[PDB]
RNA sequence: CGCGGGGUGGAGCAGCCUGGUAGCUCGUCGGGCUCAUAACCCGAAGGUCGUCGGUUCAAAUCCGGCCCCCGCAACCA
RNA sequence: AAAUGUAAC
């Protein structure tokens, strides 16, 4: 699945998921869009089960743009462990996602394919989410 | 290079000397002797100069030699093989041309023995 | 005739062609070296990869075994009729009399089925059972559980351990010795199933019994599961036979047909 | 885009990567469209800004390198059984110090 | 999960630490002795140095991450 | 001070 070929560094501070999106929150390529509502860390198996779960309707045909990458490593210390030692091993990687997004777009399908592919993917994900589809307001970004 | 691009060996009679260009064997060091009146006998370090433009002269003129002659060979070589000849197969191959026998020998155009 | 009726897997997958020495003793282990150059000699006539994956040479020649991978499309349709003793009788090599001796040799010919590795530990078959320890330890063997003890529901296999303190660190050692008994288990079901097979086609009876008998005296090709007789020795222990297996092949049709 | 791409009918998608191109013209010459035949393209040809027929005063304002359009392979549940058992290396993190 | 040792021709080992040349034994191949085999004699072939990287002008070698393997440790309740 | 040669006169 989606993560790094490869990286400066191994481990990454946690961060913060404060305000609205950087960017990323207009339909760019497909009709319709899935767009983040409440924020979160994304994993790379999330990505990749909505994904899944889109080709898998669509059966042939379609194609589907995934606009989220996983590109921060997610760490967890060896279970029964105590405090400290150091930082827990990488146990996967995560995408940054916070309200407003795009984090997939769909083209090629009929509206209600695109309506219903977007939602199932939505159950595969941590987070509400909204379907959208391409406006005046997107094209003029 | 004093002729004819080749510098033939100083010390030796004329017409050994001149066998050590490529296109001319000791029937033509014979053949420009006598058509240029140098003795055959005489070393290439007592030519004269005079002798020496007058057998050049001759020689460069008379037959193709060096790489004008390798060329052409080349160029018969390279048609047979391109005209696809079994005379040309055997070329490309590598193989004997002139109807040798295989099963053994053929050791000059085949090479050293390739072990198995 | 409508040859279209019987169907059959594995007709066109990969074959090992397992030859062996049988009755002769040094001279059967020749003519062993005398069929797998026929089985490469014929390979060769349609184009087959013929790997050599495994053999044991005879004194003065052949093959106390040889053990071949043979691929390509219908390897196992067109060989699997040379599973048996193929019999000899012949002036050995090692007379000087020339007096002759009947020895045999035996071929086994196995379709591979897309071979193995493929279970691995999925939870929906295993109950896991948690309890306290037995032994020393003190107030905490006592009270803290720790002694994992797993059931594998399918298989029955049942390895449990109390090694190190943890649970957990004996979960670890738990799961790893159910996989060393699931991967056991199976490959014990799997090779008792590839030596009740091989000992049924090479057949015990490597004195002389079952496939073909190769007459050097007279040349007579013969092959007693039909009867067909011929001279075609120097074309078939000299080279390829791809037709000379078709009566076998297609009295074997008829065989099943007709009934 | 005027026309149904023949890549379109062998199970393509016509991925509409411009809807819309950046011009110089007049006010009182503004075109409403501009009509792009993608009929011509399999999977996976493109269209750029070159191939472009402007109408009368209007004037591309971008390279004509710029692709406009182009026919891409469809989603493929027959794709998923490879990429599900396709291995991933684990990602090589770049040295630093007396490795680089 | 700790600690410290290893992966180099087909088999078994050396080469590292003081970087530039990969060697030893058996084995494999071709030739001889013998009626024939072994043994023996002559000659020859055979290695991504577990990987992913890069240090250095230069890595089997030095230095990191990973995948195996070997030994030890895992105690006081 | 140097081994072996099975199995159909
Ligand atoms: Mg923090
Ligand atoms: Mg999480
Ligand atoms: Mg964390
Ligand atoms: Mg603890
Ligand atoms: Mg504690
Ligand atoms: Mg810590
Ligand atoms: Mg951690
Ligand atoms: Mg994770
Ligand atoms: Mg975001
Ligand atoms: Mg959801
Ligand atoms: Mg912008
Ligand atoms: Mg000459
Ligand atoms: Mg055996
Ligand atoms: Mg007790
Ligand atoms: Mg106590
Ligand atoms: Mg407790
Ligand atoms: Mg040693
Ligand atoms: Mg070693
Ligand atoms: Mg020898
Ligand atoms: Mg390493
Ligand atoms: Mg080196
Ligand atoms: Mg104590």
């Amino acid at each position: 699945m989606l993560m790094p070929r490869r990286m400066k560094y191994r481990k990454q501070q946690r961060g913060r998921l404060k305000g609205a999106t950087k960017g990323g929150d207009y339909v760019a390529f497909g009709d319709y869009g899935l767009v983040a509502l409440e924020p979160a860390w994304i994993t790379a198996q999330q990505i990749e089960a909505a994904r899944v779960a889109m080709v898998r309707h669509f059966r042939r045909g379609g194609k589907i743009f995934i606009r989220i990458f996983p590109d921060k490593p997610y760490t967890k210390k060896p279970l029964e462990v105590r405090m400290g030692k150091g930082k827990g091993n990488v146990e996967g990687y995560v995408a940054v996602v916070k309200p407003g997004r795009v984090m997939f777009e769909v083209a090629g399908v009929t509206e209600e394919q695109a309506m219903e592919a977007l939602r199932i993917a939505g159950h595969k994900l941590p987070i509400k989410t909204k379907i959208v589809r391409r406006d005046a307001y997107d094209e003029a970004q | 290079a004093r002729i004819a691009g080749v510098e033939i060996p100083r010390n030796k009679r004329v017409d050994v000397a001149l066998t050590y260009i490529y296109g001319i064997g000791k029937a033509r060091a014979k053949e420009a002797l006598e058509k240029t009146g140098i003795n055959p006998a005489t070393r290439v370090k007592d030519l004269t100069e005079a002798e020496v433009v007058r057998l050049r002269e001759y020689v460069e003129n008379t037959w193709k030699l060096e790489g004008e002659l390798r060329a052409e060979v080349a160029a018969n070589i390279k048609r047979l093989m391109d005209i696809g000849c079994y005379r040309g197969l055997r070329h490309r191959r590598g193989l004997p041309v002139r109807g040798q026998r295989t099963r053994t020998n053929a050791r000059t155009r085949k090479g050293p023995r390739k072990t198995v | 005739q409508v040859l279209l009726l019987p169907k059959d897997p594995d007709d066109e997958r990969n074959a090992f062609l397992e030859v062996r020495a049988g009755t002769g003793g040094d001279e059967a282990a020749l003519f062993a070296g005398d069929l797998f150059r026929m089985y490469s000699r014929y390979a060769e006539a349609r184009r087959w990869r013929v790997e050599i994956m495994s053999a044991s040479e005879g004194e003065h020649g052949g093959y106390k075994e040889i053990i071949a991978k043979i691929s390509g499309d219908g390897v196992y349709g067109r060989l699997k009729f040379e599973s048996g003793g193929h019999r000899v009788q012949r002036v050995p090599a090692t007379e000087s009399q020339g007096r002759i001796h009947t020895s045999a040799c035996t071929v086994a010919v196995m379709p591979e089925l897309p071979d193995a590795e493929l279970p691995d530990i999925n939870p929906a078959d295993l109950r896991i059972d948690t309890f306290r320890s037995s032994g020393a330890g003190g107030q905490h063997v006592n009270t803290t559980d720790s002694a994992i003890r797993i059931t594998h529901l399918p298989t029955g296999i049942v390895v449990e351990c109390q090694d190190e303190r943890s649970q957990h660190k004996n979960k670890a050692k738990a799961l790893s010795v159910l996989g060393a008994r699931i991967h056991a288990a199976e490959m014990a079901k799997r090779q008792q199933a590839e030596a009740s097979t091989r000992r049924n086609l090479l057949g015990s009876g490597d004195r002389s019994d079952r496939n073909r008998t190769y007459n050097f005296p007279q040349g007579r090709v013969t092959d007693h599961r039909i009867n067909l007789t011929l001279y075609r020795l120097d074309e078939v222990m000299e080279g390829k036979l791809d037709m000379l297996i078709e009566p076998i092949i297609q009295e074997h049709q008829a065989d099943q047909l007709a009934a | 885009f005027v026309g149904t791409p023949a890549g379109v009918r062998a199970g393509g998608v016509l991925q509409e990567i411009h809807r819309d191109i950046l011009v110089k013209v007049s006010p009182r010459n503004i075109p409403e469209f501009i009509e792009v035949d993608v009929s011509g393209l399999e999977i996976g040809d493109s269209l750029h800004a070159s191939d472009l027929k402007l109408p009368p005063g209007v004037e591309l304002a971008v390279s004509p390198e710029e692709t406009i359009a182009a026919v891409v392979p469809p989603e493929d549940v027959e794709k998923l059984a490879e990429e599900a058992a396709a291995e991933v290396a684990e990602p090589e993190v770049i040295k630093k110090g007396k490795e680089e």
